[PDB]
RNA sequence: GGUGAAAUUCUUGGAUUUAUUGAAGACUAACUACUGCGAAAGCAUUUGCCAAGGACGUUUUCAUUAAUCAAGAACGAAAGUUAGGGGAUCGAAGAUGAUCAGAUACCGUCGUAGUCUUAACCAUAAACUAUGCCGACUAGGGAUCGGGUGGUGUUUUUUUAAUGACCCACUCGGCACCUUACGAGAAAUCAAAGUCUUUGGGUUCUGGGGGGAGUAUGGUCGCAAGGCUGAAACUUAAAGGAAUUG
């Protein structure tokens, strides 16, 4: 797949992981 | 040394408008659109509609009192196209044939001195 | 030393009322308790005794000003408009 | 424009800064010229002008406040009016009036 | 079913004295019916028409002049200068690559009520025997010309109403001063007056209008 | 107290007797104690003066404008607010004006109104912050605070 | 090109070149002695202006400054000294 | 330790200039790229020139021209307008005809 | 209206349509170019004020003051965010009518955020000549922007004076270009990517097969969105760059 959309795919999952980790803290 | 008029040919893509008027402007006589004569409605800007209606204009125009007519020429302009439509030439020749004398002509398109965003999107119209 | 990092004058409210509100207030409280310069005596002696009223400490003139500043933006432009609009009638 | 003149004047001939001193100078006859600030008050202005018309001293109105009139004359304090007693190296008498 | 085209009463509008001939406008509006008399209805309207039609000289096809009505005298009325333009195509002919365009204006006053804007224009020619294709202006000389031209625009008006103005306009003797003043500053070419229009209209004033018969 | 716009105590000489009769406008922004205040028909268009609405141009900012001739203040009398005269209707001497809501109005040219904005603009820019401040604001107005919600009772 | 002498070139192919890119660097600025209109005595002046010079005794304008060489006003004779 | 990757190829311009939308299809485009043509034609066609001249009041008449500058988006230029595509050598040449 | 064609749509509770005015924002057309400035990002209407800067001129002065630069710092498109204003066109979302097997996509008709501006933030971009900066030296050729020099040159007034504008020759500093390759290069191409196996003029920064990954974690800046700094296990024989046919 394309790089521009890959970037977005990363980003969305990163700010999911931000909530997932910050549920504990 | 005879009576005059003015035509003002607004010929666009997908419609043609040529409505002769009095020398002042407000006193109109016969509107005649592109879609009046023919009833196909994809041929709104076609030659045969514009030549048909151009005689019809002169019919109602002779019925009051018009001999000569100036022929100012216009387009949609502004943001859009700013280039004359298909049926303008169809009109011009047709009205020049059907009875009337022909006065002076010039361009009167609404040409902007740059203005507003054009309709379509940045990446543009595509198919 | 330099006593606090960011609150400044709004640290009197302390922990409360929400950050965005505190900052929002601070934005004004600086201007409210600013010593402004007089238009007449030309010293840094103008304060306010109630919002709207702006006093000169020496000189002792009192100018009608804004809520939290002496010359609020809208006022500043109004005078200029009037200043300009007087030059069509007279000269 | 005018600052350039006063910079030269303030370090060659001689001058005076204040109000009382200016009045004194004006009384005696030494006053060649006065520079009144724009901000300085109307009563004081008119007063100075009245002396000026009697001593026949040429009157100049500065385009700037008292802070500015200090800035011009190379002084780190305000000065509502500056009266001149001797135009030394410069020639500020006939350049303006 | 109505037939409202023919019931309108016929009419004609004539030009002012300061041109050459009066016979121009032949129009219709409406009959003087119950409410809305056509005498006062048509006053606001104007006619844009070529100068060659009312000058008796076919060389001036460009410049279509605008004329507004005020008085009515038995369906054979007199009219007074409203505005002017050049023809759109003429400007586009004037506008070329490999040269510089210079446009300017000023809100000059006449002797009376009439206050207006007048838009001047100039271009830069391939002077005499240039080898280079363009001959561009300097660009301090563009603004320095704009100043001289502006001055000319100013001092040539504050004169006797539209009477002197229109007179100057018809053969454009304004151009000569613009030419010989600018000649030393920059070669130049064309030099016309694009537009003139009334920011401040007249107030009625029948004395100026009706004292212009043949 | 109970009006964020500060007041302006002005003193004229009565024409018809030797005395100083005092009036009290809502102070327009940029006035100072011992500024002169010119009033009436041929007053200057300087901030503080009270001219009839025919005498001003259009685009003009006034405040405290009367609804009709000689009612002594009516519109734009709040802290910060102001009207904008946006054209004459010189026949049957009215003038068309821009009220601080947005909505328009047609009123006599003989209705006076005072030049400029009103002081204390940007009063409501600050948050009231703590209930106490609100209480303090309201106890100099009336007893419409605090307000219990109907859905509770 | 290829083989030539740069020590002794020609005045033709050197006076054309820039002041800095000659063999020995030298200015293109002679000194001129102007005889003014008023007085009979001379005024020794540098060919390039910088400032607007007036006469020695009877103070009137001699030569105005430009982008390069001095603009000597009116009919006034001069020398190369 | 440390290890990764890539990048690519080239062409020339100037700095930045504002765009002018496509006269046909409303795509945005600068003026170094541009692709422009001068539409310079009479109002009348070759067929219309006689029919008019015959019906013309005024001797000599006029017959002006509709002038306008048309800007394309490269995509649309190849769709119709004179641009097409040239060889390895011919794409260096700048002469029109 | 609107397209490839249809529809949505609005229509004598006069629609689209010409002429006379007004209101609001909008953007500086055409001229506008292998044209101009800025450190870049980026900047085109007039006029004024405020400082600033290049080149040029210079028998002016200063006298190695300098070249680049980890840290640290100003600016930094567009889109975003914060609270006001402004809120016309165009228009993420959205609603829609078509299209099609499906269409929440392309085509249409509207339309909230935005586009504009005030004060704050934000720091990324194919921020592109994906070509560090300073210095020197090497091939020709014209054309052009900005000074400068000279010529009994031409042109323009008041024949003539002065400038300007031209023409010619020349020289400095640029935006660049045309022709060769003298050289360089894997080629494409390059007057610099040259003067480098006959390998060293000064200096900063970055890369060491592809992925995993510009991810994880930890710091740090940010209101947030994100930004800077930045691995590992594990996996794999090619990824790739130019050209060559087909």
């Amino acid at each position: 797949m394309r790089a521009k959309w890959r970037k977005k795919r990363t980003r969305r999952l990163k700010r999911k992981r931000r909530k997932v980790r910050a549920r504990s803290k | 040394s005879q009576v005059f008029g003015v035509a003002r040919i607004y010929a666009s893509f997908n419609d043609t408008f040529v409505h002769v008027t009095d020398l002042s402007g407000k006193e109109t006589i016969a509107r005649v659109t592109g879609g009046m004569k023919v009833k196909a409605d994809r041929d709104e800007s076609s030659p045969y509609a514009a030549m048909l209606a151009a005689q019809d204009v002169a019919a109602k125009c002779k019925e009051v009192g018009i001999t000569a007519v100036h022929v100012k020429i216009r387009a949609t302009g502004g943001t859009r196209t700013k280039t004359p439509g298909p049926g303008g030439q169809a009109a011009l020749r047709a009205l020049a044939r059907s009875g009337l004398r022909i006065g002076r002509i010039e361009d009167v398109t609404p040409v902007p001195s740059d203005s507003t965003r054009k309709k379509g999107g940045r990446r543009g119209r595509r198919l | 030393a330099k006593r606090t990092k960011k609150v400044g004058i709004t640290g009197k409210y302390g922990v409360r009322y929400g950050s965005s509100l505190r900052r929002q207030v601070k934005k004004l409280e600086i201007q409210q308790h600013a010593r402004y310069d007089c238009s007449f005596c030309g010293k840094k002696t103008v304060k306010r005794g109630a919002a709207g009223i702006w006093t000169c400490s020496c000189c002792k003139k009192t100018v009608a000003g804004g809520a939290y500043t002496v010359s609020t933006a809208a006022a500043a432009t109004v005078r200029s408009t009037i200043r300009r609009l007087r030059e069509m009638v007279e000269a | 424009s005018i600052n350039q003149k006063l910079a030269l004047v303030i370090k060659s001939g001689k001058y005076t800064l204040g109000y009382k001193s200016t009045v004194k100078s004006l009384r005696q006859g030494k006053s060649k010229l006065i520079i009144i600030a724009a901000n300085t008050p109307v009563l004081r202005k008119s007063e100075l002008e009245y002396y000026a018309m009697l001593s026949k001293t040429k009157v100049y109105y500065f385009q700037g406040g008292n802070n500015e009139l200090g800035t011009a004359v190379g002084k780190l304090f305000r000065v509502g009016v500056v009266s001149i007693l001797e135009a030394g190296d410069s020639d500020i008498l006939t350049t303006l009036a | 079913v109505v037939d409202p085209f023919t019931r309108k009463e016929w009419f004609d509008i004539k030009a002012p004295s300061t041109f050459e001939n009066r016979n121009v406008g032949k129009t219709l509006v409406n009959k003087s019916t119950g409410l809305k008399s056509a005498s006062d209805a048509l006053k606001g309207r104007v006619v844009e028409v070529c100068l060659a039609d009312l000058q008796g000289s076919e060389d001036h096809s460009f410049r279509k002049i605008k004329l507004r009505v005020d008085e009515v005298q038995g369906k054979n009325l007199l009219t007074n200068f409203h505005g002017m333009d050049f023809t759109t195509d003429k400007l586009r002919s004037m506008v070329r690559k490999w040269q510089t365009l210079i446009e300017a204006n000023v809100t000059v006053k006449t002797s009376d009520d009439y206050v207006l804007r007048i838009f001047a224009i100039a271009f830069t020619r391939k002077q005499a025997n240039q080898v280079k294709r363009h001959s561009y202006a300097q660009s301090s000389h563009i603004r320095a010309i704009r100043k001289v031209i502006s001055e000319i625009l100013t001092k040539e008006v504050q004169g006797s109403t539209l009477a002197q103005l229109t007179s100057k306009l018809i053969p454009e003797v304004i151009n000569k001063e613009i030419e010989n003043a600018t000649k030393d500053i920059f070669p130049l070419q064309n030099i016309h007056v694009r537009k003139v229009k009334l920011l401040k209209q007249p107030k009625f004033d029948v004395g100026a209008l009706m004292a212009l018969h043949g | 107290s109970g009006r964020g716009a500060p007041l302006a105590k002005v003193v004229f000489r009565d024409p018809y007797k030797y005395r100083l009769r005092e009036e009290i406008f809502i102070a327009n922004e940029g006035v100072h104690t011992g500024q002169f205040i010119y009033a009436g028909k041929k007053a200057s268009l300087n901030v503080g003066n009270v001219l009839p609405l025919g005498s001003v141009p259009e685009g003009t900012i006034v405040s405290n404008v009367e609804e009709k001739p000689g009612d002594r203040g009516a519109l734009a009398r709040a802290s910060g607010n102001y009207v904008i005269i946006i054209g004459h209707n010189p026949d049957e001497n009215k003038t068309r004006v821009r009220l601080p809501s947005g909505a328009k109005k047609v009123i006599s040219s003989d209705a006076r109104g005072v030049i400029g904005v009103i002081a204390g603009g940007g009063r409501v820019d600050k948050p009231l912050l703590k209930a106490g401040r609100a209480f303090h604001k309201y106890r100099l107005k009336r007893n419409s605070w605090p307000k219990t919600r109907g859905v509770a009772m | 090109v290829l083989v030539q002498d740069l020590l002794h070139p020609t005045a033709a192919s050197e006076a054309r070149k820039h002041k800095l890119k000659t063999l020995v660097q030298g200015p293109r600025s002679y000194f001129l002695d102007v005889k003014c209109p008023g007085c009979l005595n001379i005024t020794t002046v540098f060919s390039h202006a910088q400032t607007a010079v007036t006469c020695e005794s009877c103070s009137t304008i001699l030569c105005t400054p430009t982008g390069g060489k001095a603009k000597l006003s009116e009919g006034t004779s001069f020398r190369r000294k | 330790p440390k290890k990764r990757a890539s990048n690519g190829r080239n062409k020339k311009g100037r700095g930045h200039v504002k765009p002018v939308r496509c006269v046909n299809c409303s795509k945005s485009i600068p003026k170094d790229k541009a692709i422009k043509r001068m539409a310079i034609r009479n109002i009348v066609e070759a067929a219309a020139v006689r029919d008019l001249s015959e019906a013309s009041v005024y001797p000599e008449y006029a017959l002006p021209k509709t002038y306008n500058k048309l800007h394309y988006c490269v995509s649309c230029a190849i769709h119709a307008r004179i641009v097409r595509v040239r060889s390895r050598e011919d794409r260096k040449n700048r002469a029109p005809p």
